[PDB]
């Protein structure tokens, strides 16, 4: 498969979770990859942003709470979030090229990240 | 003089015109443009031809 995403299930509060987006080739990766949330009834947030040109610029608030890693053997992400809350409880996706619309993009199977 | 001339000719005046253009069934999918839901970034405006 072209884009796939991995990782997941269930997510605990404060510790780390090492998430994975698998790929089948580094061509594929123009322009943009991004792990984003679409919570019901709140408008477009996204959550992370990883750029062809291998920048991730994130919401100031948010961007020193998200480790960042890029792999390309298997052409992986490794991201981990920490202090979990339920506004991010949503199928959460890995976009590659979230910001190119819902037609150069791949939705992944999705997870969830549920508080105790 | 006495004989016959010809002096103009007449003739009907046509009715309200008709316009007759084949049906319509072709459109262009200005329903999924304008009446969209979510729009690409702001530095890659799309070119949709
Ligand atoms: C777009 O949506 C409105 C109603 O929400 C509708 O009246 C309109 O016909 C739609 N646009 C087109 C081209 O059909």
């Amino acid at each position: 498969v072209q884009l796939v995403e991995s990782g997941g299930g269930l997510v605990q509060p404060g510790g780390s979770l090492r998430l994975s987006c698998a790929a089948s080739d580094f061509s594929f990766y123009d322009y943009e990859m991004s792990w984003v949330r679409q919570a019901p009834g709140k408008a477009l947030e996204w959550i992370g942003s990883m750029y062809h040109s291998g920048r991730t610029y994130i919401n100031p608030s948010l961007k020193s709470l998200v480790t960042i890693s890029r792999d390309n053997s298997k052409n992986t992400l490794y991201l981990q979030m920490n202090s979990l809350r339920a506004e991010d409880t949503a199928m959460y996706y890995c976009v590659s090229n979230w910001a190119s619309g819902s037609t150069g993009d791949y939705w992944g199977q999705g997870t969830l990240v549920t508080v105790s | 003089e006495k004989g016959i001339y010809q002096t103009s000719n007449f003739r009907v005046q046509p009715t309200e015109s008709i316009v007759r253009f084949p049906n319509i069934t072709n459109l262009c999918p200005f329903g999924e443009v304008f009446n969209a839901t979510r729009f690409a970034s702001v530095y890659a405006w799309n070119r949709k031809r």
